[PDB]
């Protein structure tokens, strides 16, 4: 039992890692605000939010193009091509725009947060800030956490808006369905509180998980040049399993 | 803490293999058995749309599956064999005595007392040994038919019980059938 | 290295299991293998919706597939070639005798005995020796039609036998057809 | 192999739960296995397994 002991030692250190990351989160969100902390938050909205705007916009257009092309082939055989705008908008708003925009946020803006905090730990800027008398959990970590909780629900709304515009462009303007029936069938079956707000509630839960993992792995890193790179691929794996895992739980409550 | 690493290491490997044995059970591979399933057969004239591993119902509740469908190219008939259940179509012990004495008291009534001989209860002895060995709940004048499950359903077999003094044994052949109805023949049948 | 070659060998076992499940539980692949199947062809006036590799049924039992559909623009009737089967549609030793004696009996009954000359049954043995060289189960006034299963399903070919004395050979042409019935066909019937 | 196996199970759970709610209102719950298998085989299994 040489590897069986190695396997059991592995999952104990991972259980203990969730305990450190839980106490690290309660120390950030339960503390008083300080001086100059809003301006550090607006700077990190540029690095997390605005830098992710180009991958999110082009990926939302490409997904709406496939939905309008595949959804026309199903509906035209049952005489319901007027329900194309209903199925395009309801597939994005409740399934695809919360989930796919959280898998591209964990790859771009999540893995770049655990490389920036991790190279501050290697070059000893976090130990130099602490010996001056400034907590690096408040100065460095806390603006980066709040900038990810705000930027991902702002980016799935832009994801869903171009997905519907991209699906209208292939459906109405190329395959030739009626434009007035596209929007009227959408305004009839899509509700705001049950379909649009329930997609924002999903992406706030995903933004908390994708950013708390990305911030923890850079802080509790191994300050060694291939200990940082091992941590960057842990935030892409752990965030993708948590996004797909919490997605089944949230649809069974909201739409079950 | 070497004893602690050995317990968490063993529990993971047990859980991981027991999920694999559960994943091959809910996937239609190895397993998929049934509660002492015997086998009946029936012969229709049109089974259009019936596929194997279909469903067999008596009063809405599924009692079996379908095994195989073959054609006899001399007489233009199709022969379906299907397999039922023991917990749902066979009397355990007590109901065996109950449908014995109901079929016995209805046979030995004032109608068949004058028809049969006056040395009666001798046929009650001979019929009871033929009742106990391998009897089902499908009486002698029930009929089976090919149904279509609503309006867009798949197709399946439905046993319609009715009447009945004697019953069919395990292995027998239901001899009252009626096949399906094609929608080309429906419109025509109409006009 | 002896572990890493052992673990890669398990990654090829789980891949082979999943390709087995995808091919032979999810697709129709294992159920496309015809036993010494011959080939017939029919000629329709509307084959709209009929795809290649569609289904051919006799009484609800699948007995073939559909191979190719072309126009023939000199007569402008669509021509479907379909390949049937050996076991479910061609006779065997006992069955051939069971139709050889009756084909003489349906011929040389009281009605059609004195229809030909006063000669013996050697020409009525010629109607026996014209038979066994590659016969089918389909007679000569069976018709075939493009039917549809359900009312939103696919389209297949349906062989409907009826009457008839002689039998078609392997490779002939079924000469009574009717094409598909779409919505404008169903309306003009009712009026 | 461990991220792919668990992520494929979680996605098939959502497809069978969402696809039942659509099909049960048009009387076609028997087409659940057709739409689950055809959504994975032609759209979701090539794309989501390439993003992980
Ligand atoms: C037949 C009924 C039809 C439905 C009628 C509803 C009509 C539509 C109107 C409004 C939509 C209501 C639908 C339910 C809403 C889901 C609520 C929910 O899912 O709650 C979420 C819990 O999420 C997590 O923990 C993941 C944990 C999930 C488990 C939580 C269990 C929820 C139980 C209480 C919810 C009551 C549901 C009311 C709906 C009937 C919290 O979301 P947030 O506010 O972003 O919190 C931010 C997080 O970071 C927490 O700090
Ligand atoms: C239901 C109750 C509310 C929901 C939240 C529930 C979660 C639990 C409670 C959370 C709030 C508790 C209040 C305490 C917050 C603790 C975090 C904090 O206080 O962080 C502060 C940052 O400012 C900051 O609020 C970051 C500045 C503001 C961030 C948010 C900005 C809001 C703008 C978008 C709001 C969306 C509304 C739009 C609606 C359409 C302080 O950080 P620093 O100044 O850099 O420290 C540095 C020094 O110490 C040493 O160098
Ligand atoms: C009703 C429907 C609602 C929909 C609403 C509309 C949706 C949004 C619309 C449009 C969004 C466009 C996205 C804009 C992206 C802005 C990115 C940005 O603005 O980031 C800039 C860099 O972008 C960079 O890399 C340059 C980034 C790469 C450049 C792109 C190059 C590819 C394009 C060229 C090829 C043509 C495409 C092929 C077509 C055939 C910032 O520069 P930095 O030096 O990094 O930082 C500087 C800071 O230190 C201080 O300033
Ligand atoms: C046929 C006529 C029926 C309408 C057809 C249609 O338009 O299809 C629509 C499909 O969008 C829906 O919601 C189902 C929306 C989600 C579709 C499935 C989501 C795709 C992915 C599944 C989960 C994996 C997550 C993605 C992985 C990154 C549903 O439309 P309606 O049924 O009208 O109403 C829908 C609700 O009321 C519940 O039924
Ligand atoms: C018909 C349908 C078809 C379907 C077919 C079946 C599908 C496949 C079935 C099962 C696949 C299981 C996946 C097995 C994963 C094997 C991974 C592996 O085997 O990798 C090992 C490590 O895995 C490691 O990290 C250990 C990895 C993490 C351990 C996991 C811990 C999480 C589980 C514990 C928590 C329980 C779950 C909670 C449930 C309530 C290798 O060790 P290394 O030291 O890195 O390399 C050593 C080399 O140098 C030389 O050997
Ligand atoms: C009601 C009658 C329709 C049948 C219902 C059904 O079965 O639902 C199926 C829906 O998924 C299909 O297949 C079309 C299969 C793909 C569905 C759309 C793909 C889902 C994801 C869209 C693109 C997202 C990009 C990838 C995710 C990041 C359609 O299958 P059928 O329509 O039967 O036809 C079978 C084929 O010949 C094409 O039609």
């Amino acid at each position: 039992m040489n590897t069986i002991a190695w396997l059991g030692r592995l999952v104990i250190e991972r259980i203990r890692g969730i305990g450190v990351a839980a106490l690290m989160l309660l120390q950030i969100i339960f503390s008083l605000p300080s001086a100059g902390g809003f301006g550090r938050f607006v700077y990190q909205m540029h690095r997390v939010g605005v830098m992710s705007l180009l991958i999110i916009t082009v990926s939302g257009l490409f997904i709406g193009l496939v939905l309008g092309l595949q959804g026309y082939s199903i509906l035209v055989n049952v005489g319901s091509e007027s329900m194309l705008g209903t199925m395009v908008s309801l597939t994005l708003l409740r399934e695809l725009a919360p989930v796919v925009a959280a898998l591209l946020f964990a790859g771009r803006a999540g893995s770049a947060l655990t490389a920036e905090i991790g190279s501050m730990k290697q070059s000893e800027q976090l130990a130099s800030m602490e010996m001056i008398g400034v907590d690096p959990l408040k100065q460095i970590v806390s603006p980066r956490l709040w900038a990810g909780i705000v930027s991902l629900p702002m980016l799935t709304v832009i994801f869903a808006a171009i997905g519907i515009v991209g699906g209208k462009l292939v459906g109405v303007d190329f395959l030739g369905v009626d434009e007035g029936s596209f929007w009227s069938g959408m305004q009839n079956n899509v509700q705001f509180g049950h379909d649009v707000v329930n997609g924002i509630i999903k992406s706030i839960v995903f933004a908390l998980l994708c950013t708390w993992i990305a911030v923890f792995q850079g802080y509790a890193c191994d300050p060694t040049p291939e200990g940082i790179a091992t941590a960057m691929t842990r935030t892409v794996v752990y965030s993708s399993l948590c996004v797909l895992g919490f997605d089944f739980v949230l649809t069974a409550v909201m739409f079950g | 803490s070497r004893t602690s690493e050995l317990a968490v290491g063993i529990f993971v490997i047990i859980f991981g293999i027991a999920l694999f044995f559960l994943a091959m059970k809910v996937s239609g591979l190895v397993g998929t058995n049934l509660s002492d399933g015997y086998t009946m057969k029936a012969q229709f004239d049109n089974v259009n749309g019936l596929k194997p591993r279909a469903k067999v119902t008596m009063s809405g509740v599924t009692i079996g599956r379908v095994d195989s469908i073959t054609l006899d190219p001399v007489t233009r008939l199709a022969t379906v064999t299907f397999d039922l259940d023991g917990k749902l179509t066979s009397f355990n012990a007590e109901q065996l005595k109950e449908v014995q004495k109901n079929a016995l008291d209805e046979l030995r009534y004032s109608s068949d007392y004058t028809q049969a001989t006056p040395a009666q209860q001798k046929t009650m002895e001979q019929q009871l040994i033929s009742n106990m060995n391998s009897i089902t709940s499908i009486d002698e004048d029930a009929y089976i038919m090919v149904a279509t499950n609503g309006l867009l359903g798949e197709k399946y077999l439905k046993i319609v019980p009715g009447g009945g003094l004697n019953y069919l044994k395990r292995g027998d052949t239901i001899s009252n059938t009626q096949g399906t109805m094609d929608l080309e023949d429906l419109i025509s049948k109409f006009i």
